């Protein structure tokens, strides 16, 4: 939590909503709409607690 | 401090950013402030190099 | 793990850049080449000892 | 899509008159150019279409007009929706004007060229290179909504879908990404703010 | 993403405009170096994540 | 009193102005 | 309107209504004509203009042209008029480099470079500034006064 600036891992968001495109595009779908695709994490924080 | 920018326009030359923090060069030394508010019955030459 | 269509990065999917791209051979296919390779190589192990 | 403004269109023309060849096709005779009659001009209307007119012969023949280009664009483009806040042309040298030059080859080839043509130029929404006066009271622009489109946006040519935000940024007019792409434009006109999607 | 938008010896940050501004061939001609400076930032990227 | 309250603003004294919030 | 050349501003509206073209006349004696200023947009909330013949309208520069001497108001502001001027501040402005955080392309803090502390801030892109060891320019002179040696 005090770490993660961005709250939670999960904020990577799903590129739908950046194909919905009714908004106006953000960083995600600056990067994206560039050609970038963050893939997930290859496991999440609870994976790696448990 | 405490200015809240109620309709300050920062100075894009192009195109307005909508999110972030820019270090630029923008008329924010203030000198001989006027706040008429409402009233201007004066027919006045603004010049510069005064 | 991270991704991109070097090729849109580049062109865009502009067809006209995409051809001149075409020219330039596997530069886009060796550096997604690498990056997938990597990025399946970690996903593979980090999967092997969790 | 521009900035709102009067139509307002003045073909320029800039016509061309010279006379090559001479004798078996090497001399020369006569050669000059105006802008639309005049030796410069400005223009003031919002559009402006360049129609480039030629009293040019060989005295032995042809001549094949080829065209110099020290500018940032060519005269087939910039009738195609080319915006400047500013665009003057001087058939004599003119400071901070881009170039362009046409050469004569009659049909045995004297190589000649034309007479410079400078352009001094600000790129703009206020004066519009156009291929034909538009129409549109008040406005010029024309956008096809959620339809994936060519688009000049200001200037900002390109390929994309255009969909109503409903955002309401008081500020700006177009808004470009942190990696210099348009995202959200407003019509402005009415105040409202279109999202630009990528078609592919 | 940032690197992107240098317009590398250009005439522009953006390709279309070349395309339409100028003859097809000298278009290429610059979108050249464009074309080069994305790849090789890509590549310089690429070589740091490896 | 609330005049310290006013009195904690940098200020000077044409600054005719309104406090507001 | 929109042709003062074709027909007179002499505007039968008022209150708006109608996005009120702006035209700018020439009054030198070899020009003397109206150029289009600017639709008039929606609603205007700042308008900022500098020496150098910047006419900057809503973080935008319209004009921006060759520099300005006289920036000269007339607006009849006068009998009743006095309780309708839209002239509510104005301040004159010296640029300065600062650093300002926006959001929503709204204008969030500011932040200036003046000080050694934030030279460094805004040298740097944060506000704020973490405890470490920082590039810094020894400190030229402050007036430029170079003297030319050839
Ligand atoms: C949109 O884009 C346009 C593009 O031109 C911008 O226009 C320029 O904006 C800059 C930003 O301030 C202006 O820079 C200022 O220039 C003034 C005039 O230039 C003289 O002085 C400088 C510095 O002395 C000389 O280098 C130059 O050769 C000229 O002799 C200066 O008064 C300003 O300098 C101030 O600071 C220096 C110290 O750094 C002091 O020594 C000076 O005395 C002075 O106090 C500053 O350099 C630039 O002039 C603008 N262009 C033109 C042609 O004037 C717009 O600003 C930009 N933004 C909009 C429109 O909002
Ligand atoms: C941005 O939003 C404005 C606000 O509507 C749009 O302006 C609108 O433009 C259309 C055509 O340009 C106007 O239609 C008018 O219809 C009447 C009746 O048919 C006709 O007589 C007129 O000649 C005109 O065609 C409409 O009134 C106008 N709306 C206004 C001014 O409020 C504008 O199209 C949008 N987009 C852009 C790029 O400006
Ligand atoms: C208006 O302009 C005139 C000159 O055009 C000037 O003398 C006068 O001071 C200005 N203001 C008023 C209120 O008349
Ligand atoms: C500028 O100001 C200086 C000093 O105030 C003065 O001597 C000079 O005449 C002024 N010039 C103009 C054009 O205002
Ligand atoms: C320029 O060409 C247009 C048509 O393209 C014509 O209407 C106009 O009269 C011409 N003007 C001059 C000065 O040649
Ligand atoms: C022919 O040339 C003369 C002068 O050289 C010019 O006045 C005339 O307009 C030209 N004719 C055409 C059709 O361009
Ligand atoms: C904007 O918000 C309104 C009200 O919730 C909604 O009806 C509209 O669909 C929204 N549009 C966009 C593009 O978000
Ligand atoms: C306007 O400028 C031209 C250009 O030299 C000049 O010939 C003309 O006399 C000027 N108009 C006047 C002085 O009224």
């Amino acid at each position: 939590n005090k770490v993660v600036t961005n709250g939670l891992g999960t904020v990577d968001e799903d590129y739908k909503r950046c194909s919905n495109g009714r908004s106006v595009a953000d960083l995600v779908c600056a990067q994206y709409y560039s050609g970038v695709m963050v893939l997930p994490g290859v496991v999440d924080a609870e994976k790696l607690h448990m | 401090e405490g200015f809240s920018f109620n309709n300050w326009f920062l100075l894009s030359n192009d195109s307005t950013l909508v999110h972030g923090k820019v270090v630029s060069n923008q008329p924010l030394l203030v000198n001989c402030l006027l706040a008429i508010p409402k009233i201007y019955g004066l027919g006045q030459f603004f010049s510069f190099n005064q | 793990p991270v991704s991109v269509d070097c090729a849109t990065y580049v062109c865009n999917g502009n067809s006209r850049c995409k051809q001149l791209l075409t020219q330039y051979t596997a530069a886009c296919k060796t550096i997604e080449s690498a990056l997938q390779l990597s990025a399946r190589l970690e996903s593979v192990e980090v999967n092997s000892m969790l | 899509v521009t900035l709102p403004s009067f139509n307002a269109h003045s073909f320029v023309n800039i016509t061309v008159s010279a006379s090559f060849g001479g004798h078996s096709g090497a001399n020369l005779i006569a050669s000059d150019t105006t802008i639309n009659g005049f030796s410069s001009f400005c223009v003031d209307t919002r559009q402006f279409t360049i129609s480039l007119s030629y009293n040019v012969t060989n005295s032995y023949g042809y001549v094949s007009n080829s065209q110099d280009s020290n500018c940032p664009f060519t005269l087939q483009s910039v009738n195609d929706y080319l915006s400047f806040s500013k665009f003057c042309v001087s058939t004599s040298l003119l400071a901070s004007a881009c170039t362009i030059d046409l050469f004569g080859y009659p049909e045995f080839g004297s190589g000649v060229k034309f007479t410079s043509l400078y352009f001094q130029f600000t790129k703009g929404e206020l004066i519009t290179g156009t291929p034909k006066p538009l129409e549109g009271v008040t406005d010029v622009s024309f956008m096809t909504l959620d339809v994936c489109t060519k688009y000049t946006i200001y200037g900002f040519k390109g390929e994309g879908i255009i969909t109503l935000t409903n955002s309401s940024f008081l500020a700006g007019v177009y808004y470009t990404s942190d990696s210099g792409q348009l995202l959200a434009f407003k019509n402005v006109t009415s105040g409202a703010v279109y999202s630009v999607t990528p078609c592919s | 993403t940032v690197q992107l938008q240098h317009n590398f010896q250009a005439i522009s940050s953006s390709i279309d405009d070349i395309y339409s501004r100028l003859d097809p061939p000298s278009a290429d001609v610059q979108v050249d170096r464009l074309i080069t400076g994305r790849l090789s930032a890509l590549n310089a990227f690429v070589a740091q994540t490896l | 009193n609330f005049r310290r309250f006013f009195s904690k603003f940098n200020v000077q004294a044409p600054a005719v102005v309104v406090l507001g919030g | 309107s929109s042709n003062p050349h074709l027909a007179t501003f002499a505007i039968p509206l008022g209150a708006t209504q109608v996005p009120y073209y702006c035209f700018f006349k020439v009054d030198t004696y070899n020009s003397t004509v109206y150029k289009f200023l600017a639709v008039l947009p929606p609603t205007v909330r700042e308008i900022v203009i500098t020496k150098y013949g910047d006419v900057y309208v809503n973080g935008f520069g319209y004009l921006h042209l060759g520099l300005l001497d006289a920036v000269t108001i007339n607006f009849t502001g006068h009998g009743t008029d006095d309780d309708v001027s839209g002239f509510w501040t104005i301040a004159s402005t010296n640029f300065v480099d600062a650093l300002i955080e926006v959001q929503g392309t709204a204008i969030q803090r500011i932040l200036y470079c003046d000080d050694p502390v934030s030279q460094l801030k805004c040298s740097q892109v944060a506000f704020d500034l973490d405890d470490g060891f920082y590039p810094f320019s020894s400190r030229n002179l402050l007036s430029h006064e170079q003297p030319i040696s050839f």
